[PDB]
RNA sequence: UCCGCGCCCCGGAGGACUGAGGGGGAGACGGGUUCCGCGGCGCCUGCAUCUGGCCGCGGGUGACUCGGGCCUAAGCGGCGGGUGAAGACCGGGAAGGGGCGUGCCCGCCCGUCGAACGGGGAGCCGGCGGAGACUCCGGCAGGCGCGGCCCCCGCGGAGACGCCCGCCCCCCGGCGACGCGCACGGGGACCGCGGCGGGCGGCGCCCCGGCCCGCGAACGCCCCGCAGCCCCCGGACGCCUUGCGCGGAGAGGGGGGCCCGGGGGCGGACCGCGCGUCCCCGGCCGCCCCUGAAAAGCCGGGGGGCGCCGGCCGCGCGCCGUACCGACCGCAGCAGGACUCCGGGGUCAGCAGCCUCUAGCGCGGGAGCGAACGCGGCUCAGGGAAGUCGGCAAGCCGGCUCCGUAACCUCGGGAAAAGGAGUGGCUCUGACGGCCCGGGUCAGAACUGGAACGGACGCGGGGAUCCCGACUGUUUACUAGAAAC
């Protein structure tokens, strides 16, 4: 299935409930701008499209699969754009993250 | 091949240490301890020396008494042919 | 580090102190002795193994285990005993 | 060595060479004849031709 | 050591036992004005059985 | 321990031979959810996977009631 | 080193070090409580101390399975007796037991000596304490005895053998039970590489590229298990190894069996992949004027004699050892000497050197100054042994590949002779397997760099002779390592 692949939807929660900020659309051009298959970024949006649902931001592909770990990376890279001190990205189920805010 | 064009066929191992005169000696006991003589019973030539006296057949799996370097030493020879003559005169 | 120390009473590595190393459901490489394996009867002519026995301790191996099914079954092996009952056949015979 | 054993096992199994032929690649090959399986194929497809 | 044997351990369990300092009361009784036992010994210097 | 030959030799044992409880277990692990019966006896315990609820079901009624079911 | 209240103790933060033949974690021995917790410094801790192996107090070593015990090994004792003034030494020729039964048999003749490394019946996982654990506690297993109760004296296959298992004597065997090696294969652990799930760190720039974690025991069944051995049909130049080896005394081929310290499944209770490393194991081959312990116990087989044997259920398993050791032994807290066991990453041919992960940890004290002289370490113009008793000491050489190798010779050697050339980084291009999937070694190029590359490290200078001793060996512990033995 290392061809195959499948369509998939990785979504991370932000919970900063705006009390932090957190643009979530200008998120989701972070992560549509700096999303790359393989190391090119060519072509990126046939097969992967972000968008934004209320709180959370959704990751999802059509004929793509890629690590939930990616989308740990992306958010914390965005986060170290703004908001450095906040965030814990932890999981919070299977195709789903929390920005869980820090103690 | 030819790796050892003189006699130091098996003697290549000693080196230039023993002398000789000792690894001429030894070319000829070693080369007959090593050989495959025939087995009696076995009828093959598959004989190898177990231990000095002792010659096993590698088929038959019957081990026989014999000389130190060779399966038949010819005074022994001599006497197995002195026996059966001595034994058929007194018959 | 996956260093295991020693399971024996003295560290010497005899025969019977050779020791498998496998890890534990709690994660840690744990010495397990290799036992010795006992061997098989040899056949008392041939000295070949005999067939049909296990290379166990003949204690624990329970009788039918421990038993070939055949006359002469663990001294002498099968061809062996042919051997043994064709010279008895013959020789008698030879008398008669 | 098992390389070339391979081919010549597969081969003497699917009877593209007799069993006399097989002996004598066999030992071909003991004597460092063949280098490459490359090779003893050529010499494989040039004995049976 | 730790393969030690019964009675080699009684008699080395006897002199920890009394390796003990002379009981304070038992000086004021007697009056001793020598109250260091002498016959108390040490493992770093002392060897037992030697 | 050792798998029981199944309910064949299970209801016997239950039944005749010394079991002294059914511990039974529901879907341990969540890899599936079929029931596991496992019945400690003075050898071994012996442990059956049962594949349906309804077949747990079936052994807890139809045993002698002097084994004892605790669940899990 | 800084800070905390701070002592050299402690805690955090740095910077190091020992560097898996450890300044690590453990045992055998030896010491004999040093171990641990709490309090203190009067001693001791060779400076200090609030520290401590020091001092006071109170505690700490749990076993059916591990070891002792057990059995034997070298050995050592013992023996009617023999001898000697004896003490003592020496020792087969001497009416030397056992079983059931109350009678009859069987029978020359000692070790309940000697090994906490040899033989041996059988234990694992998790968890718990200040001090312990194969011992405790919870799980789960195995061994051997014992009692109760039940059951009852062979079948199958053509064979190899398979299964639903009788004991005791006399005899025959077996297991215990065993050298060394070079390769080679097979497992286990270790290791690495990916994926994916879970945490981190750093982030000036890059970063799906850094790190960490992801587990599965004994023992039950059931199935596979190369090589090896055997059975059946059958009648051959075939079968095969890395090396071999093998076959009319029966190969190949087609079936079968057996053994295999193993692997899988189910129980107990993450998914792939790859080269290495270590340990065991296998089949051979080699080697010896070298042929590589023994016994207790256990178990077959024949003959007899005579009835067993199992299952389930209970029960039992006694004596000893078990803390700790940077603590032993040398007068010391003595750059002194102490035997094992487990052994990660990178560079590498490497278990080498050199740095590192884990783990340990900062050692009879500190500050200054930067004399002479010492002690170790570097460099030195031009010359180069002219120095010296002597090239002592230092310096040269060295890794790998590729050329090129003389006299001489007991034809094996000499030989790495001598004497040279290359070597880095990047960018490619060929080779080599299996059935699009793997190896990372070997070639061949370009291009680039102050005219550089075994860039540290590791690591022969070479030749020509002469005398002794053929050689490898051994030697005056502590002034001779030799031409001596």
């Amino acid at each position: 299935v290392k061809k195959e692949q499948g369509n998939i939807r990785f979504a991370v929660d932000c919970s900063a409930g705006k009390d932090l900020e957190l643009n979530l659309n200008e998120f989701a051009d972070y992560v549509r701008t700096h999303f790359k298959i393989n190391n090119r970024k060519h072509g990126v949006a046939e097969k992967v499209a972000c968008s934004v649902e209320g709180d959370s931001l959704v990751i999802q592909t059509t004929g793509y699969e890629f690590a939930k770990r990616y989308v740990k990376y992306l958010t914390k890279r965005f986060l170290y754009q703004d908001y450095q001190g906040v965030f814990r990205v932890l999981s919070t189920d299977k195709e789903t993250y929390t920005l869980k805010p820090y103690t | 091949m030819a790796k050892r064009t003189k006699k130091v066929g098996l003697t290549g191992k000693y080196g230039t240490r023993y002398g000789r005169a000792a690894r001429k000696q030894l070319l000829k006991i070693e080369t007959s301890q090593k050989a495959k003589y025939t087995c009696p019973f076995c009828a093959k030539d598959k004989v190898r020396r177990t231990a000095c006296g002792i010659w096993t057949c590698r088929s038959c799996s019957k081990t026989m008494a014999g000389g130190a370097y060779s399966l038949h030493t010819e005074p022994a020879n001599a006497a197995r042919a002195t026996i059966r003559r001595l034994r058929l005169a007194r018959e | 580090d996956c260093r295991v120390t020693c399971r024996f009473h003295s560290t010497y590595r005899t025969r019977s102190k050779i020791v498998r190393y496998k890890r534990t459901p709690g994660n840690r490489l744990t010495s397990l002795r290799v036992k010795k394996l006992p061997n098989a009867p040899h056949c008392a002519e041939t000295g070949k193994q005999i067939h049909g026995i296990p290379r166990v301790i003949p204690q624990h191996l329970t009788r039918q285990q421990r038993k070939v099914s055949r006359p002469y079954g663990g001294k002498l092996c099968g061809s062996a005993l042919r051997a043994h009952i064709l010279e008895s056949f013959l020789n008698e015979e030879n008398q008669a | 060595q098992r390389v070339l054993r391979r081919l010549l096992s597969r081969y003497r199994d699917d009877e593209k060479i007799d069993r006399h032929l097989y002996e004598t690649l066999y030992a071909k090959a003991k004597g460092n004849m063949f280098k490459n399986k490359r090779v003893l194929l050529e010499h494989i497809v040039g004995m049976q031709k | 050591t730790a393969n030690k044997t019964l009675s080699r351990k009684l008699r080395l369990a006897k002199k920890t036992k009394t390796n003990k300092n002379i009981p304070r009361w038992v000086i004021a009784k007697d009056h001793l004005k020598k109250t260091w036992n002498y016959k108390r010994h040490h493992w770093r210097r002392s060897h037992l059985k030697l | 321990p050792n798998t029981i030959t199944e309910e064949n030799l299970m209801k016997m044992i239950a039944d005749g031979r010394g079991k002294k409880l059914v511990v039974k277990s529901c879907s341990k692990g969540r890899l599936q959810g079929k029931v596991k019966l496992k019945l400690r006896t003075a050898k071994y315990l012996y442990t059956l996977t049962v594949p349906n609820a309804d077949d747990a079901k079936s052994i807890v009624k139809g045993c002698k009631d002097k084994v004892e079911v605790q669940y899990v």
